[PDB]
DNA sequence: GTGTCAAGCCAATTGGCCCGGTGTGTCGCACGATCTGG
DNA sequence: CCAGATCGTGCGACACACCGGGCCAATTGGCTTGACAC
């Protein structure tokens, strides 16, 4: 069947890393079929990297306070958790923080090894007073979604290891809603609004693209059961739908040198499509050839951007 | 269109889009302009039929003057 | 020439709603068209005027409730016109249906819409304002002038003639080579009409020009007004000499012998006719040679 | 957006109470409507609107916007 | 037997439209029609009186009335008045 | 005294439909110049 | 290359383009006159 009204997706930017996408007009229903799916795929189906556990020093589990630092263990763990990192190593990778003396120990004082990066060096991790020392170790690894310290507790016991919650997913908060939008035609056509908020690393548009790709793969998994199965046909794919105005037009050219147009008219070319592809060999072999005529059929041929030997659409002439 | 209704052949008269005074000449006026206009109107046959049925001897209908209508009506 | 008058007309403020609707309908009926696409309709309007495009855009949006585009691609297609093409895509079908271009559940309408016709006289004034903005020409075939508007068909020409009649004016439809227009030959009638449209400064300038110039007694008649018309074509050749001085400002681009000689003969014998000039060539060349030479001199000095 | 624009609190900063604001806005709306109705005919004392409008906007909304913006004054006669 | 406001406004609009349409005609034709149907005073008049005021023959006055009557009943000016009938 | 029809005539239009000068410009094409390209 | 497309050049054809000048036609608009029905 034919949808008869292709939905469109439009983005709005609220902050540096906060966006609001609108999809409309969706058929009756269909605002809930792909709203929860998009939200969950965004929040749990994008790879990321994060800290798994920390080793503050040789002495800990004195949760009252870590000597030398103003804050307490829980605040330090939360500050570490706010850290955003990117990694390429499948195995866990250990980096060190070795700030000393009084002052404010921040993320820029970390010493990541090769293959990992910290995207917000300006984050503050703690404050040291009275010439204190903070010799900390951070283990970073990759994953998906939110996995708590539970499922990260290690049966093997180490004196200084403390596991922390891991926020792998780049997107931090996603919400969605649906509304009625149609007036001209019948009402009950759904408009879907999704608000996405991520972290410093990735922009919302990339997250949306990745989620869409993953869902497309997931549902192609089921569409493969019987490829010759009818569904709801969107129809006019925007790219070729727009490019049909200039790529497959029967008129070879509108404004160009009359000499070249006349030469190429009575030589086996009627629509620009027959010329766009396989251009060099056709222009060379046959009697119709030109040296500088290329300038008239290569540069000025691109009415809205086109190169030759390009695959032409509509290979069947609508005679 | 979506009108779904037609009042009649009056709505489809070409002369509506033209000088209504040109179809009632005066003081030796001519007739070529109105007669030429009528020859493109689609409802010319209906206009002539209506004029004959109402038998009015003023103005020009269906592309014919009053004298032409009299001559046609003679038979 | 006309551009100043058209600017004065367009800059004029119009208030009555009926007049604005009539003007929009007329402009859309003369210098605009429908371009069927994807089974629906889109409206384009190509205007060769500075701001009348903004006027049409604002009027459409305000009185009819639609949003335009105003793409400034030149209408001639060569980019030289620098004239504006305003487009309406979404809802343009409703604009076409409720402006009068297409109605009755059928083909478009050949002449002016039935609503502009059969209205108050001010409505006819608005119809002329729109029509004269769409196309137009304020020609001077001599010292006395003649307006001109190339209507898109005999029906439109006759409708404009009828609308002129209601304004007390005298108008004459005409056709040549299959293209037809409306002409008002009498100069006094020309001023009378141009006053109604709204322009006054242009009216004053035209009146002073024609009044001073026309008062040149030449006994009328043939060989006495005909010689006046030879002298008027000689003044047209004086305008061609002004074009030649424009070519001189361009330097003429080191022209060859033939065109230089033709231009020199034309300038020195500023009153000699083309045939007379040709008789002056050392190898006697016909009026045709001088005609072609001036044609090509003008073509070269176009830049 | 809609009938809750402009807010009543902002409007009440330009008058004494709701009762006076009602008459103030109503008189301005009548002036605007009369200006529209007789706009084509001979000029009259009526003026406005003094703010950007829409295609077919209720004159009362325009009057309230003008009052909120501070482009009107109410005397006592 | 009361005045239905819709009908009253419709009649007023009809009167205005009739006056507007009769204005497009010439002064003489509109005047003869008005004084024949008594639009201005509601008093129908005979042809001879109309000729007397116009100083023409009774039959000539009858001629003018027919011409205008057909002019209004034409497929160029009728549609402005078709709805009200 | 009124309300139709049925002829009849004259008259100022437009309009057809031309005569009579050159004159001009659009085409309608030859030769030839120049250029771009088989 | 060097030959046709495009245009220079040029000669002509011809359709106006006046710009008036006039004889006749359509038709026909207006008016009247008579005649016939109330
Ligand atoms: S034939 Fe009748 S309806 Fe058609 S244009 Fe002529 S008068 Fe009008
Ligand atoms: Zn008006």
């Amino acid at each position: 069947m034919l949808i008869a009204q292709r939905p469109s997706l439009t983005e709005e930017v609220v902050d540096e890393f906060r966006s609001r996408f609108v999809i409309e007009p969706l058929e009756p229903g269909f605002g809930y079929t792909l709203g929860n799916s998009l939200r969950r795929t965004l929040l749990s189906s994008i790879p990321g990297a994060a800290v798994t556990s920390i080793r503050i020093d040789g002495v800990l589990h004195e949760f009252t306070t870590v000597p030398g630092v103003k804050e307490d263990v829980t605040d330090l763990i939360l500050n570490i958790k706010q850290l955003v990192v990117s990694s390429e190593h499948d195995e866990p990778v250990v980096m060190y923080l070795r700030k000393q003396g009084p002052g404010l120990v921040t993320a820029a004082d970390i010493a990541p090894p090769a293959g990992v990066e910290v995207h917000n060096p300006d984050l503050v991790l703690a404050t040291l007073n009275g010439k204190g020392k903070l010799e900390m170790e951070l283990t970073v690894e990759r994953g998906r979604g939110y996995v708590s310290a539970v499922q990260n507790k290690q049966v093997g016991q180490e004196i200084g290891r403390i596991p922390v919650d891991s926020i792998y997913s780049p997107v931090l908060k996603v919400t969605y809603k649906v509304e009625a939008t149609r007036v001209e035609q019948r009402t009950d056509f759904d408009k879907l609004i999704v608000d996405v908020e991520t972290k410093q690393a990735m922009r919302p548009r990339d997250a949306m693209a990745s989620a869409g790709k993953t869902l497309v793969e997931l549902f192609g998994l089921a569409r493969e059961l019987n490829i010759d199965a009818e569904g709801i046909d969107m129809g006019p794919s925007p790219t070729d739908a727009a490019l049909a105005a200039d790529l497959a037009l029967p008129i070879e050219e509108l404004e160009l040198t009359v000499r070249s147009y006349n030469c190429l008219k009575r030589e086996g070319i009627h629509s620009v499509g027959e010329l766009v592809a396989r251009s060099e060999a056709d222009l060379l072999d046959i009697r119709n050839f030109g040296a500088k005529s290329i300038d008239e059929v290569k540069a000025k041929l691109a009415g809205m951007g086109l190169a030759l030997k390009d695959s032409p659409p509509g290979f069947d002439p609508t005679a | 269109e979506d009108a779904d209704e037609e009042l009649g052949w009056q709505e489809r008269a070409l002369c509506a889009q033209t000088d209504p005074e040109s179809f009632f000449p005066e003081k030796g006026g001519s007739t070529r302009e109105a007669k030429k206009v009528c020859l493109a109107c689609e409802v010319r046959s209906e206009c002539l039929e209506y004029a004959l049925q109402n038998d009015e001897r003023f103005g020009i209908w269906g592309g014919l003057s009053e004298r032409e209508r009299r001559r046609l009506k003679k038979a | 020439m006309t551009a100043a008058v058209k600017d004065e007309i367009s800059r004029l403020p119009v208030t009555r709603t009926c007049c604005r609707k009539a003007e929009v309908s007329s402009i859309l009926r003369f210098a605009g068209g429908l371009h069927l696409v994807s089974g629906r309709i889109v409206i384009e309007a190509e205007l060769d005027t500075a701001m009348a495009a903004r006027r049409l855009k604002r009027d459409i949006l305000e009185i009819f409730g639609h949003s335009s585009e105003l793409i400034v691609m030149a209408p001639g297609g060569l980019r030289r016109g620098s004239r504006f093409v305003v487009r309406v895509v979404a809802g343009g079908d409703q604009l076409a249906r409720q402006t009068g271009l297409v109605d009755g559940r059928g083909r478009p309408i050949r002449g002016l819409p039935p609503q502009v016709v059969s209205g108050a006289t001010c409505d006819a004034e608005a119809a002329w304002r729109g029509a004269f903005l769409a196309h137009g020409s304020l020609t001077e075939p001599g010292r006395s002038s003649s307006l001109e508007v190339t209507c898109p068909g005999p029906e439109a020409a006759l409708a404009l003639v009828g609308a002129a009649r209601r304004l007390s004016i005298a108008a004459k439809a005409r056709e040549v080579r299959g293209v037809d227009r409306v002409v008002v030959r009498d100069g006094d009638a020309i001023g009378a009409l141009l006053t109604r449209l709204g322009a006054h400064e242009s009216v004053l300038a035209w009146e002073e020009r024609r009044m001073r110039r026309e008062v040149r007694a030449t006994a009328n008649r043939l060989a006495n007004f005909d010689d006046a018309n030879l002298r008027r074509s000689a003044r047209a050749a004086v305008a061609a000499g002004a074009r030649v001085q424009r070519a001189l400002e361009i330097l003429g681009e080191e022209v060859p012998e033939h065109l230089a000689a033709a231009g020199r003969l034309r300038m020195e014998h500023k009153q000699a006719s083309l045939e007379e000039l040709g008789a002056l060539a050392d190898p006697p060349l016909t009026k045709d040679a001088v005609a072609g030479r001036i044609r090509r001199l003008l073509a070269m000095a176009d830049k | 957006e809609g009938i809750i624009n402009p807010p009543i609190d902002e409007l009440l900063e330009a008058t004494d109470s709701k009762y006076s604001l009602v008459i103030y806005a109503a008189k301005r709306a009548r002036q605007i409507n009369a200006y529209y109705s007789q706009l084509g005919e001979g000029l009259l004392e009526y003026v406005g609107p003094l703010v950007d409008t829409h295609v077919h906007e209720k004159p009362l909304s325009i009057a309230l916007r003008e009052i909120n913006a501070g482009l009107l004054t109410s005397e006592a006669i | 037997e009361a005045v239905v406001p819709a009908d009253a406004v419709s009649f007023t609009l009809l009167q205005e439209q009739l006056h507007s349409v009769l204005d497009t005609l010439s002064e003489r034709e509109a005047g003869v029609v008005s004084m024949r149907f008594g639009l201005t005073d509601g008093q129908p008049k005979t042809l001879d009186e109309i000729g007397k005021v116009y100083g023409v023959t009774r039959e000539r006055i009858r001629q003018i009335e027919s011409k205008t009557m057909s002019k209004l009943r034409h497929p160029s000016r009728s549609q402005v008045l078709r709805d009200y009938l």
